[PDB]
């Protein structure tokens, strides 16, 4: 699930 | 009074020395704040990973499956 | 001279900080409620797992069984 991944990435 | 409104007329009408220990307790806030925030990050993306690997995991043993009841199919001609 | 005359930049300092600890506890519990919806997919997933394991088995041992 692409999404949830770029948002993670994007929060560090 | 709200607790906001007090709060505001308190920023913009407190000395310094009282301005100074706020900026300090919210810069601590602030990085704990972002401690948490990193580490909630880091854990959905291990999840993430975790439920990635099941998936796959998953797949497989449907192919598996698969290539065996398809045998026994087969077989249920004798 | 008398640029002592600031608490006008502490003020901004408080509003500043204010605000970006607002948005981080934002970041952190959106973040957090999807750790729990990852949670509970590969809760969902798991189960299925096991129970295409089981079933595997099943019909892993029911061949074999063909036995001539």
């Amino acid at each position: 699930e692409g999404v949830l991944a770029n948002f993670f990435n994007s929060l560090l | 009074p709200s607790e906001e409104e007090e709060y505001a007329r308190l920023v913009m009408e407190a000395q310094p020395e009282w301005l100074r220990a706020e900026v300090k307790r919210l810069s601590h806030e602030l990085a704990e704040t972002t401690r948490e925030k990193i580490q909630a990050a880091e854990y959905g993306l291990a999840v993430l990973e975790e439920k990635h690997q099941l998936k796959l995991q998953f797949e497989e043993l449907e192919v598996d499956y698969e290539a065996i009841r398809s045998e026994m199919e087969q077989l249920k001609e004798a």
